[PDB]
């Protein structure tokens, strides 16, 4: 009895050992806390040790953040509504005092990496909304570069 | 849906259970060679691991738990009330008071009581003089309410800049969004979700509150109030077991004239008196290694909760998962919230699920010109028409095919 | 032959011949099913004979059943009425009955409280 | 607790005047032969009879031996198949009968008593045989002790070996104001006294043992402080908390716990304090049009 | 690792050391691990003792 | 790969496998308080959750 409840005890750490090794050091975890609790996951490595595996989860931690506005979409000449395609970019800009801004950047909400919109990161949805930005088509290339 | 988080630990006095503090029983107990120490320190050691796991997964964060405890959260349409609480909750404090007035042991109790015999010593004090202690609940419902709050005003944690609470009806957008890109939204949905959530958690709140003589066999299921309501009075009721018969084994006499030490020394000769408290002891050590196996299970037991509770408050609560029932069973997740419960969390699984289905011809794609093939870029978008009886159509539409959310397809697409 | 539900309890004990219960619920085997209760007001003694092998007699409350006991309770609240010489006998089976009585006196062959 | 030859005897039983008789055993023998030493003529009579019965709820067994051997000196001894010695049914033991007889009474245990008149092999001189009932009223005492209306005696406050209606221990007796209306003593579970009435008052006195179960806080190998029910201990600090005493060398406040248990930390200097949550790293909800904030500077940590 | 970085952002601004804040880190951690698997607890804090850490895969081990 | 959804229940019925029917054992039975309470309810409480906890994951479309 005391024998095959610790086989059943280690089954269920080793099941756990094989879903670590397939999903944070074969593959890449987007599941945020799997791979060696709160951070962003990028490898784990792995290391032998007396019974099992030692796991080494290399997480990235972020030291600082930045504090942008982000605008839900552009309503243009009061008509057609572009909105990012995508739920993991925000659509920004650095000066969080006004409704209205110098310039428009996209990135990650997960880490800031900043680049100029394009017109394939954007839909025309079906209406525009209040919380949109009110623009026209002779300054949306302000917004979008190569428009 | 309730996941226990811990075990109340117990610790034991070895020489004080065994031997009632008589001194010939324990200069005859310290010849069973580490008997006592391995007892005492696999419940001291396992009660450590506990402190040191529970501990280590309730990190409260300060600038997300002032958005919650304050009820300055800005619910724009939800009904946060029954979950915020200024110092439990409604739903928190309907959830002690169902289980933890019948209960036991989830209430610290105070040892100051049992040194002096002013009162007559009650069961938990009869258990103290027998050599065993309940430690303090490892983590207090204090904690554990900071922790819940911390992670409903985490969803409303939008930047460190926290100046005031952000909209819950923005929260839920974008929560909406990784499901499909909101298009329609110029339409009472986002009322309806509200309203509905309003009833939902209205109807969580009754059956705190409401009887048996209320229930049907599909409110009793696997991801539902009275089944988790079951659940947690099975462990406030399943914690004295293990300590109870530890407790009744000292009233065994295991072969001896009596079940008391003092007795045998007082009447046997030292000789033979020796002979029967060595079956005694025997029997009693005996007793506490049944218990430790015991204990050691029931924190194992506990241990898969714990590991189950992590994973959903990083995928269910902190995130959102696209696992398709992690979080509460068949729906679109879109938020769990949680709330502190007698020995661990129980979580508010809000998945959304669908009152209608359009019906719509879905097209794989354009052969234009019988030459150039054009296909979707992702597989979550179904290109359709509404005119199911005709291989081709009016006008072309582009939509998730988890919600219905349709658009004007876009070169961008294809 | 049931004690009605809603009854007092006002002096009857659950028996021991060790240890008392200070709270709960037990299951044990009493002499709570009742034959007769024969009520006699407190300005009143008694002398019967009760015997273990017949009905008892008097008139008493509710109706009466014909079981020779098994047990005899007696719910006397002042105890100045138990002690007299002979105010209790038990006959033994053997023949030999057993009486008790009590004395100002340590030495039993011959005040107020 | 330092009470070890100082602690007082105490006796509590069913009220009682003096009411003693002794069960006095004589055990008579004679020996003889030159070449090894051999028994003759063994008699026992308890108070001059083979059989007797005790009806006074105080007796004293004594032993006198009237044996007349012609080398000098016996050496004499028990065998038990009991639950008593001779000397020990003197120590305050409690019965609902005992009778004792030269000859087999039916629920019988059986004290032999040897006598060694040459040393090796002993001889029988005679068995009791002693029917006896585990009870309340008749109590073996040691020597005729006074008293008029109880024969009981307590000391309350102070570490006692008691016997109190035939539960034996070392413990403290306290009065308590928790009057109960029904029995004479109340047991735990674990078959232990919890408390009893002093019958013919209607006062109720509860039992403890004398020492109680502490959690020593080691570290740095010496005990720091220690947990613990008393208000008093060996270290010069004391500090209540709301479920326990803590006694230390250090009353201050702990910043830096070496222990940790729930929200309880000990200090190296054996202070104690509380140690608060702690705090993670902060997530950001995804969020649509507010005033949002991403992490930017990132480093690497290894989570083991 | 820069594949690997780009599924949970893609990657942009890499004027700048933009990489060797992230190596420098990593053997700044592993050179850390390295002496918790050698060292004592006289060199133990309580968050150096939590779930997620190498004195606790010790403990376990 | 084959995972086990259910145990077959067992329940008894203490007072018949203690005591065979014998009545003057079931009254000495009865002295060990909630003994039988504490074996039938552990079973039938047991037995129950299988019950719903299988029935409600077994959702038939
Ligand atoms: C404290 O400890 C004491 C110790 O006295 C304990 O006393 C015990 O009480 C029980 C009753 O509760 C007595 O049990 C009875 O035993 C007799 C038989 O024993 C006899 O023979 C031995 C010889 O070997 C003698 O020494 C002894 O004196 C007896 O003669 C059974 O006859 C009794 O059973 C009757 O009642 C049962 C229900 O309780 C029925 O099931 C059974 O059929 C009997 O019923 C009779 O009466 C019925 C009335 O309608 C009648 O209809 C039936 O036809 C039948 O006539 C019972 O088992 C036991 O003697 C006592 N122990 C001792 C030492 O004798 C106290 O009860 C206990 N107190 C508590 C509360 O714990
Ligand atoms: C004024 C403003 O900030 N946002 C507006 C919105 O309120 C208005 O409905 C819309 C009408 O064209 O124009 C933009
Ligand atoms: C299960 C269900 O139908 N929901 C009812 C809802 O209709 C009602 O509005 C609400 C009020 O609290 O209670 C719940
Ligand atoms: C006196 C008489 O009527 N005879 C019987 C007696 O033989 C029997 O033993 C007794 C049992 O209680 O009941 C009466
Ligand atoms: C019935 C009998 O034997 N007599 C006694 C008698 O000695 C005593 O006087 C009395 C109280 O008056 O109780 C009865
Ligand atoms: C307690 C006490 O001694 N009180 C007296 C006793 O002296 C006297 O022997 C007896 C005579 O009726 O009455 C009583
Ligand atoms: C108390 C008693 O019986 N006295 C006797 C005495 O008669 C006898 O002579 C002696 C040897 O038998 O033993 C003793
Ligand atoms: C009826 C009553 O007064 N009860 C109290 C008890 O509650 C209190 O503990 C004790 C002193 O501690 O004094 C007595
Ligand atoms: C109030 C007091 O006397 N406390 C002292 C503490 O200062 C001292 O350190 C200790 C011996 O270490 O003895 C005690
Ligand atoms: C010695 C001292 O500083 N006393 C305080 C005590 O009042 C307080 O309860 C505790 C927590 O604040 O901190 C310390
Ligand atoms: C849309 C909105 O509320 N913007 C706030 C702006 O009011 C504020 O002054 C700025 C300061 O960091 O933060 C953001
Ligand atoms: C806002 C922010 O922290 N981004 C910075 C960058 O401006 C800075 O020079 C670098 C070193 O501080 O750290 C990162
Ligand atoms: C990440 C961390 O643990 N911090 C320090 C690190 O900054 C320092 O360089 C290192 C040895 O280089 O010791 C460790």
């Amino acid at each position: 009895a005391q024998t095959l409840t610790k086989y059943t005890e280690v089954q269920a750490s080793r099941k756990l050992a094989q879903q670590k090794v397939n999903e944070c050091v074969k593959s890449q975890s987007q599941r945020y806390g799997f791979c060696g609790g709160d951070g962003e996951h990028i490898f784990s490595l792995v290391q032998a040790a007396p019974q099992g595996l030692l796991f080494l989860h290399t997480v990235l931690v972020p030291g600082d953040f930045v504090n942008v506005l982000a605008i839900a979409g552009l309503c243009v000449n009061g008509e057609i509504a572009l909105t990012l395609r995508e739920p993991g970019l925000v659509l920004f800009t650095h000066e969080l005092q006004t409704y209205t801004a110098t310039e428009y950047f996209v990135s990650s909400r997960r880490m800031f990496e900043p680049r100029k919109p394009t017109v394939s990161d954007f839909v025309q949805i079906e209406s525009c909304v209040v919380t949109y930005v009110n623009l026209t088509s002779d300054q949306l290339p302000d917004v979008i570069p190569d428009y | 849906e309730y996941l226990q988080l811990y075990n109340t630990p117990v610790s034991v006095d070895c020489a004080t259970y065994v031997c009632n503090g008589n001194s010939r029983c324990k200069q005859l107990l310290t010849q069973y060679t580490a008997a006592c120490k391995t007892i005492e320190s696999a419940l001291q050691l396992s009660a450590r691991l506990e402190s040191v796991e529970v501990n280590s997964m309730l990190t409260i964060s300060e600038e997300a738990l002032q958005l919650a405890t304050i009820s300055s959260f800005n619910g724009d349409g939800y009904n946060f009330t029954n979950v915020l609480g200024a110092k439990r909750s409604v739903i928190e404090d309907l959830l002690f008071n169902k289980v933890v007035t019948n209960g036991l042991g989830t209430v610290d109790e105070d040892y100051k009581r049992c040194s002096n015999g002013r009162s007559v010593a009650d069961l938990v004090c009869a258990q103290y003089y027998s050599g065993v202690m309940v430690l303090p609940g490892v983590v207090d419902a204090e904690k554990l309410h900071m922790y819940s709050a911390s992670l409903i005003g985490g969803m409303a944690l939008g930047g460190i800049t926290a100046a005031a609470a952000l909209p819950f009806s923005y929260a839920v957008q974008a929560r909406l969004n990784y499901l499909a890109l909101q298009t329609d939204v110029l339409q009472r949905n986002q009322q309806l979700l509200a309203e509905s959530f309003n009833s939902a958690i209205g109807n969580i709140t009754s059956a705190f509150e409401s009887v048996k003589e209320a229930i049907s066999q599909t409110s009793k299921g696997l991801n539902t109030v009275a089944h988790a309501l079951t659940k947690v009075q099975e462990v406030v009721n399943s914690q004295g077991s293990a300590l109870n018969q530890l407790t009744v084994q000292l009233q065994h006499n295991f072969q001896a004239i009596s079940s008391s030490i003092d007795d045998i020394y007082s009447r046997l000769d030292i000789l033979s008196a020796d002979v029967q408290v060595d079956r005694l002891i025997t029997g009693r050590l005996s007793a506490l290694n049944a218990f430790v196996a015991q204990t050691l299970t029931k924190y194992t037991e506990v241990q898969a909760s714990r590991k189950l509770a992590q994973q959903k408050v990083n995928e269910c609560v902190k995130s959102q998962s696209q696992r398709y029932g992690f979080c509460g069973g068949d729906g679109e997740h879109i938020f769990s919230l949680v709330q502190a419960a007698p020995q661990g969390l129980l979580f508010l699984h809000t998945v959304l699920v669908p009152g209608d289905f359009v019906n719509v011809l879905a097209i794989a794609g354009l052969c234009v010109n019988g030459e150039i093939a054009l296909t979707l870029r992702e597989p979550g978008l179904v290109l359709f028409t509404h005119e199911l009886q005709t291989y081709t159509a009016t006008e072309y539409f582009v939509s998730s095919r988890r919600m219905f959310e349709p658009r004007k397809p876009t070169v961008s697409d294809f | 032959g049931h004690i009605p539900e809603g009854f007092s309890f006002n002096n009857w004990f659950l028996l021991s011949n060790d240890s008392t219960l200070l709270h709960g619920k037990v299951v044990s085997n009493q002499p709570l099913l009742v034959n007769c209760l024969l009520a006699i007001p407190k300005i009143y003694g008694l002398g019967q004979f009760f015997s273990f092998n017949h009905t008892m007699d008097g008139v008493c409350n509710g109706a009466a059943v014909d079981r020779a006991p098994e047990a005899l309770r007696f719910n006397i609240n002042d105890t100045s009425v138990i002690l007299a010489e002979g105010s209790i006998v038990l006959h033994t089976a053997l023949g030999t009955n057993l009486s008790f009585v009590c004395s100002n006196s340590s030495d039993p062959h011959l005040a107020t409280e | 607790n330092l009470l070890s030859h100082e602690q007082p005897i105490s006796f509590v039983t069913l009220p009682s005047f003096n009411d003693h008789s002794f069960v006095n055993i004589t055990v008579s023998a004679a020996f003889g032969g030159l070449s090894s030493a051999n028994l003759v003529a063994s008699d026992t009579t308890i108070n001059g009879f083979s059989s007797f019965c005790v009806d006074t709820r105080q007796f004293t067994i004594t032993l006198f031996y009237n044996v007349t051997n012609s080398y000098g000196y016996v050496s004499k001894s028990q065998d038990s198949n009991c639950p008593f010695t001779l000397q020990s049914v003197n120590d305050y033991l409690s019965f609902s009968k005992f009778c004792v007889s030269t000859s087999l009474l039916a629920g019988a245990c059986t004290i032999d008593l040897f006598g060694y008149p040459a040393f090796g092999s002993g001889v029988k001189l005679t068995s009791l045989y002693f029917q006896f009932t585990k009870g309340e009223l008749i109590t073996g005492t040691p020597k005729p002790l006074e008293g008029i209306t109880d024969v009981s005696f307590m000391t309350l406050d102070v570490c006692t070996k008691y016997t109190i209606y035939g539960f034996k221990g070392e413990g403290i007796i306290t009065l308590t104001n928790s009057s109960i209306l029904a029995g004479v003593y109340y047991t735990s579970d674990s078959g232990q006294l919890l408390a009893f009435k002093n019958v013919t008052s209607g006062a109720v006195y509860s039992v403890t043992p004398c020492s109680f179960s502490e959690q020593a806080a080691y570290v740095n190998d010496d005990i720091v402080g220690v947990i613990s029910s008393l208000s008093n201990s060996t270290f010069n600090n004391t500090r209540e908390l709301p479920g326990f005493f803590y006694h230390s060398n250090d009353g201050s406040n702990c910043t830096e716990p070496v222990l940790v248990y729930s929200n309880i930390g000990v200090c190296k200097s054996g202070s104690i304090g509380y140690v608060p949550s702690q705090y993670g790293q902060v997530k950001i909800a995804p969020t649509v049009t507010g005033n949002i904030s991403i992490p930017t500077n990132f480093s690497m940590s290894i989570r083991t």
